[PDB]
Formats: C-alpha cells, sequence, structure tokens
C-alpha cells in the first residue's frame, strides 16, 4: 500500500505543560470551567477527524490555554494552590475529601483575586455545543464507493407456468 | 494469675505491629515523604507515568508545581 504521511518533528514541539498530574488535578475545575472553549473545539476535532495528525493546531491551542491558565495561577495564587497541591500530593489516590480547608481556602483566593467560580457537582460532565469554522469531514473513515445491492422483486405474482415442473407433475 | 499471658500477647501483638508500620514507613521513604500511588485503573497509572515523564529525574513521586512553568 501507500506511506503513512506523519508530521515532522518540528511540527510536534510546543510548550508543554510541565507540571505533575497532582498540579494538574488540584487546578481540575477551575481548568475545566476556564478552558473550556479550545478544549472543547479539540475534543469536537478529535472526536470528528478520527486522526491525531488533523488535530495538531486546535491540540497546540490547548497547550496555549492550559499554560496561561497557570500563569494566571502563579502571578496572583502561587501560594495557596501551592499549598492545596502539595496536599492532594500527599495521598495515594489524592482524595479531594482528604483536602477540604486547603479547597476552600485556593476557591477563596481564586474567587476574591481572579472572579471564577468552581463548577458544581455535575456541570463538568454536561455535553455542550461547540462552534467552530472547520468543515464536517464528509468521509471521517476515509472509506470508498460501497457496492450496488441486489435488484428488488417487484410486479405483481403470476401464477406459476404449468405448475411445479417437477417431471409429470402437471400441477 | 490470668495476666501472665499478657506478656505473650503484647510480643504477640509488637509483631502484628512491625509488617503494617513496616510498609507504612517503607512506603513513605520510596516515595519522597508521602503515600504509595495507588494505581488500581489504568488513567491513575497513566497520571503515574506522566509524572515520572515530567519530572525529568525518572521518578514520578518527584513533583513538580508552578515553578517548573515560567
Ligand atoms: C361446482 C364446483 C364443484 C365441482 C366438482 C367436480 C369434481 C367432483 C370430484 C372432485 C374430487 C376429485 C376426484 C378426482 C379428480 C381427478 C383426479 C385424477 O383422476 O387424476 C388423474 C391423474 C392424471 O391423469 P391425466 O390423464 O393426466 O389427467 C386427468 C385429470 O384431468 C387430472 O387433472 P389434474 O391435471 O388437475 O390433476 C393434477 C395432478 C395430475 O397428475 C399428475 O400430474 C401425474 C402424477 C400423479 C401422481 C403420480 C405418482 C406416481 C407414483 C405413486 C403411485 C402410487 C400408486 C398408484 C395407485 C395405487 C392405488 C392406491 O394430480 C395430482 O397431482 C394428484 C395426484 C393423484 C391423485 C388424484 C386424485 C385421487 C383422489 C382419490 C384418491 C383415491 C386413490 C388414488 C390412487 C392413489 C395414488 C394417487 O391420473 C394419475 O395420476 C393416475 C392415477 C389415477 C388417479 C386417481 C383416480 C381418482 C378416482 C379413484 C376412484 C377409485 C378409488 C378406488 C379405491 C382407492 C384405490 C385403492
Amino acid at each position: 500500500p501507500g506511506i503513512v504521511e506523519l508530521p515532522s518533528l518540528e511540527d510536534l514541539k510546543v510548550q508543554e505543560v510541565k507540571v505533575s498530574s497532582s498540579v494538574l488535578k488540584a487546578a481540575a475545575h477551575h481548568y475545566g470551567a476556564q478552558c473550556d472553549k479550545p478544549n472543547k473545539e479539540f475534543m469536537l476535532c478529535r472526536w470528528e477527524e478520527k486522526d491525531p495528525r488533523r488535530c495538531l493546531e486546535e491540540g497546540k491551542l490547548v497547550n496555549q490555554c492550559a499554560l496561561e491558565f497557570f500563569r494566571q495561577i502563579k502571578r496572583h495564587c502561587a501560594e495557596p494552590f501551592t499549598e492545596y497541591w502539595t496536599c492532594i500530593d500527599y495521598s495515594g489516590l489524592q482524595l479531594f475529601r482528604r483536602c477540604r480547608k486547603e479547597q476552600a481556602q485556593f476557591d477563596k483566593c481564586v474567587l476574591d483575586k481572579l472572579g471564577w467560580v468552581r463548577p458544581d457537582l455535575g456541570e463538568l460532565s454536561k455535553v455542550t455545543k461547540v462552534k467552530t469554522d472547520r468543515p464536517l469531514p464528509e468521509n471521517p473513515y476515509h472509506s470508498r464507493a460501497r457496492p450496488e445491492p441486489n435488484p428488488e422483486v417487484e410486479g405483481d405474482l403470476k401464477p406459476a407456468r404449468h405448475g411445479s415442473r417437477l417431471f409429470f407433475w402437471t400441477m | 494469675m490470668w495476666f501472665e499471658v499478657l506478656p505473650g500477647i503484647a510480643v504477640m501483638g509488637v509483631c502484628l505491629f512491625i509488617p503494617g508500620m513496616a510498609t507504612a514507613r517503607i512506603h513513605r521513604f520510596s516515595n519522597g515523604g508521602r503515600e504509595k500511588r495507588v494505581a488500581h485503573y489504568s488513567y491513575q497509572w497513566y497520571l503515574m507515568e506522566r509524572d515520572r515523564r515530567v519530572s525529568g529525574v525518572n521518578r514520578y513521586y518527584v513533583s513538580k508545581g508552578l515553578e517548573n512553568i515560567d
């Protein structure tokens, strides 16, 4: 068959979000609130293209919008967030329920200094509508022409010509 | 009298305290003063492998916060 078409190594270079998983999980609800739009454009492009190579640029927007999410935490509320992801980082299963006072301090400092509302129980699992200008992929499976089906039956059913025609049976 | 079983019960209780205390201190020593990361599900393992990749020292427990980004 054909050559697989991969992007080059310079096409994949982007400033990564070089933080740990507890830093991400501690900031997760405000990330799902504030970084909604490029993330949903990316995941819509990701389920519609069904090909990561056609989803790189939108993905870079994700990696553009996450970092600006953290710098805006780093410029204003670096220390309550630092205590909060440290307390999240202690636990094995990384429980939100073991760290409610640092969560309250972080949410209070964020709501005062930046004006972000933490999403409630039920909001981040909603299915939202996304306004994009990219075209809908007309063939995301790279399929081809389906074969022509067999012709159907039509016409009124006439009786059998001279019956069964089985050797001598005249009916 | 009856309280002479208490030395044997006490030594047995110490010998049962040793494994749990031991594995708790070993989990805190091998993981930078914290609990051992529990990965029952493949998402938890993916986050743990991501931590190992982003730590730079090939250890998942070395955490990098906002000081790693600009
Ligand atoms: C106002 C509204 C109302 C009006 C009503 C008007 C009518 C009133 C009466 C209505 C009731 C029906 C009466 C009979 C209608 C005519 C049927 C007929 O004769 O077909 C001729 C039929 C074909 O002849 P034809 O010259 O081509 O056409 C004449 C008709 O127009 C043939 O016409 P067809 O083209 O339409 O026929 C269709 C086709 C035409 O036939 C074919 O396409 C040829 C192939 C037929 C089958 C061949 C199989 C061969 C291998 C097995 C042989 C088995 C052993 C032979 C018999 C041993 C004895 C048990 O027949 C079949 O497919 C049916 C199979 C044969 C059964 C015939 C009816 C029997 C009814 C009474 C049963 C009594 C026992 C009969 C013998 C048992 C074995 C059949 O002849 C044969 O197949 C040879 C056997 C003789 C037929 C049966 C005789 C019936 C009278 C028997 C009285 C005596 C009984 C004694 C006691 C029992 C025996 C121990």
